[PDB]
RNA sequence: GUUUAUUAAAAACACAGCACUGUGCAAACACGAAAGUGGACGUAUACGGUGUGACGCCUGCCCGGUGCCGGGAGGUUAAU
């Protein structure tokens, strides 16, 4: 599913409202990528599928910081 | 992002600089091959004692061994003796893994990911200068040389 | 030959076959055969994707080999076979170590003549080589787009690619199109013509002759009623519309072309 | 069995195989029964004018007599061969030597 | 040959053949939020769409309008 792994961004819904204010049913996607994150600790690529300010958290963060949460919530990577 | 630099970076850094360079850069290239590591506050205070007084020269005495890694085989040659067609147009293509492997039975001992090729594939028959990327810096001159058989 | 067949009944009439005297009479090898069930046109969803597909005669599949990993070792053409399969027909190699496989035929072949392939091998029809060992302005076909993978352009029968340049990595192709592709010089290239270049003159001669080839009626348009088809509807032939799909789309000049990734590789489009 | 005269011209930079590609012409001819009448190796002629896009082709003439399976097979190699820039085969009239 | 099971069997639909057109293969196109399926274990003498409707003789003039295709300077032009 359009889940990010890190955030948990998932597709909300709305409106696509036209000039008119015709409001339409719609989904609003997250920006999901499959990205290969290098983790210095076991010295390794692992793949997540992360939301593109997800990214931005694994660079604020460590990934070994992000993968610690994740291993918390228990999920795979 | 500030990235603190561990290796010589060719163009803007030059060992433990804190230059400005972006997210890509340094999550594709700097960081996943232990060239740059992300500055942090507590990185930072790694870097000031134990890497830059101890590490620095440790990975700099290693460009030594590299550059000492080209010094292995002093002859600088390696006759290809492999099977050939009609006067010239080789059987077969001589890729990175024969010289490669020539090279590493009897001479340097450097992996595959090294060894480069300036003139394409060699496909023609007769003398061929090679190159191999020991070190960013230094780089070697080998005198391949194809005999048809 | 292209024989007419005798007017003795209506649906007679018109027909023509292409007669080959050579195609082995006979059960082919088994081995290299397997089972071939229909789809009728409908997916893993079970509905009709594309239309006017159904019945028809049951057929096996033969395992052509297409890759030609075979190098170096001569093969002599054993006999050449009707696939049902295929537009082309195919040849039963034996291979000198003792391996048999079915290839498509090229033009100049028959039963005892000798194929070799590989990287060096002769420049002669049948022959299988990379497409930097053969030269420039010589006929080709079963062509691969991607180097080590099975054969892709020009398999149909009568069908070639012609070698119109070179440099270095990449070779120039004019596809039977008339599109210039640009392909990778490490692909396979079997030379020559692909034979039965005479089942293009065929002409079936009645419905039955399409509906025994597993091909359906394709109702017009026109025909149908409005709710159907955009043509639709007229008490007594109207149109009015401009020409398009079941679903809308613009048929009748429209480039539909949209890979996008690929576009580097064409040198040039067909005209 | 029929007397031939070949005339053929080499790149320049493959004019160092021509000495060894005359070895291979003379092996294939010289096998099949019919012995070669005249060496003459003219070398690196200036060209009257550019044949694709160069200057100084290495001619080579041979002429030979040999059956017509030999000969042909021998036209066959010129084709097939990048080195070659172009040759003719004449017809007989008995076998010669001298001139230039 | 098919068709309005249950008021229409026909001149309607289909049809072999004909043409225009799209499609270079991870094909166009179709089903499907997607994965993935058919197309096709096919590869332009193939495949999809549109029209016409065996065979014989043919198929004329118009590109102003509506569509489509190509050009790519200039004008106008969204988010930013
Ligand atoms: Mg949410
Ligand atoms: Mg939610
Ligand atoms: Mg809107
Ligand atoms: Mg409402
Ligand atoms: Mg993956
Ligand atoms: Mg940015
Ligand atoms: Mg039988
Ligand atoms: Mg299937
Ligand atoms: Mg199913
Ligand atoms: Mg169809
Ligand atoms: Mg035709
Ligand atoms: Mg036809
Ligand atoms: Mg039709
Ligand atoms: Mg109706
Ligand atoms: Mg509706
Ligand atoms: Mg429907
Ligand atoms: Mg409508
Ligand atoms: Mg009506
Ligand atoms: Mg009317
Ligand atoms: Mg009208
Ligand atoms: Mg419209
Ligand atoms: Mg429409
Ligand atoms: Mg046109
Ligand atoms: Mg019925
Ligand atoms: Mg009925
Ligand atoms: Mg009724
Ligand atoms: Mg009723
Ligand atoms: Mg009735
Ligand atoms: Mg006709
Ligand atoms: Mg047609
Ligand atoms: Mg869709
Ligand atoms: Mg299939
Ligand atoms: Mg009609
Ligand atoms: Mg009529
Ligand atoms: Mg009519
Ligand atoms: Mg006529
Ligand atoms: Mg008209
Ligand atoms: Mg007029
Ligand atoms: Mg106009
Ligand atoms: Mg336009
Ligand atoms: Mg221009
Ligand atoms: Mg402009
Ligand atoms: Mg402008
Ligand atoms: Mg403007
Ligand atoms: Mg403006």
């Amino acid at each position: 599913s359009r889940v990010c792994q890190v955030t948990g961004k998932r597709p909300v819904t709305g409106n696509n409202r036209s000039h008119a204010l015709n409001a339409t049913k719609r989904r609003f996607l997250p920006n999901l990528h499959s990205h290969r994150f290098w983790v210095e600790s076991e010295k390794r690529f692992v793949t997540l599928r992360v939301s593109a300010k997800g990214m931005r958290v694994i660079d604020k963060k460590g990934i070994d910081t992000v993968l610690a949460e994740l291993r918390a919530r228990g999920e795979k990577y | 992002m500030q990235v603190i630099l561990l290796d010589k970076v060719a163009n803007l850094g030059s060992l433990g600089d804190q230059v400005n360079v972006k997210a890509g850069y340094a999550r594709n290239f700097l960081v996943p091959q232990g060239k740059a590591v992300p500055a942090t506050k507590k990185n930072i205070e790694f870097f000031e004692a134990r890497r830059a007084e101890l590490e620095a020269k440790l990975a700099e005495v290693l460009a030594a061994a590299n550059a000492r890694a080209e010094k292995i085989n002093a002859l600088e040659t390696v006759t290809i003796a492999s099977k050939a067609g009609d006067e010239g147009k080789l059987f077969g293509s001589i890729g990175t893994r024969d010289i490669a492997d020539a090279v590493t039975a009897a001479g340097v001992e450097v992996a595959k990911s090294e060894v480069r090729l300036p003139n394409g594939v060699l496909r023609t028959t007769g003398e061929h200068e090679v190159s191999f990327q020991v070190h960013s810096e230094v780089f070697a001159k080998v005198i391949v040389n194809v005999v048809a058989e | 030959a292209v024989v007419k067949c005798k007017p003795t009944s209506p649906g007679r009439r018109h027909v023509v076959k292409v007669v080959n005297p050579e195609l082995h009479k006979g059960k082919p090898f088994a081995p290299l055969l397997e089972k071939n069930s229909k789809s009728g046109g409908r997916n893993n969803n079970g509905r009709i994707t594309t239309r006017h597909i159904g019945g028809g005669h049951k057929q096996a599949y033969r395992i052509v080999d297409f890759k030609r990993n075979k190098d170096g070792i001569p093969a002599v053409v054993e006999r050449l076979e009707y696939d049902p399969n295929r537009s082309a027909n195919i040849a039963l190699v034996l291979y000198k170590d003792g391996e048999r496989r079915y290839i498509l035929a090229p033009k100049g072949l028959k039963a005892g003549d000798q194929i070799q392939s590989g990287v060096d091998a002769a420049i002669k029809p049948g022959n299988t080589l990379p497409m930097r060992n053969i030269p420039v302005g010589s006929t080709v076909h079963n062509v691969e787009m991607k180097p080590g993978k099975g054969g892709q352009l020009a398999r149909s029968a009568g069908t070639y690619v012609q070698i119109v340049a070179r440099d270095g990595a990449y070779v120039t192709l004019r596809l039977r199109s008339g599109e210039m592709r640009k392909v990778e010089a490490d692909c396979r290239a079997t030379l020559g013509e692909v034979g039965n270049a005479e089942h293009m003159l065929r002409v079936l001669g009645k419905a039955g002759a399409a509906r025994w080839r597993g091909v359906r009626p394709t109702v017009r348009g026109t025909a149908m009623n409005p709710v159907d088809h955009p043509h639709g509807g007229g008490e007594g032939r109207n149109f009015g519309k401009h020409p398009v799909t079941p679903w809308g789309v613009q048929t009748k000049g429209k480039k539909t072309r949209s890979n996008k990734r690929t576009d580097k590789f064409i040198v040039r489009r067909r005209s | 069995m029929r007397h031939y005269e070949i005339v053929f011209m080499v790149h320049p930079d493959q004019s160092e195989q021509v000495p060894g590609m005359i070895e291979r012409y003379t092996a294939a001819i010289t096998g099949a029964e019919g012995k070669i009448h005249r060496l003459e190796d003219w070398g690196r002629r200036q060209l009257a004018y550019p044949i694709n896009k160069l200057h100084k082709a290495h001619y080579v003439l041979m002429n030979v007599e040999a059956p017509q399976e030999v000969i042909d097979e021998l036209e066959t190699t010129f084709r097939f061969n990048d080195a070659v820039i172009r040759s003719m085969v004449m017809r007989t009239k008995h076998a010669v030597t001298e001139a230039s």
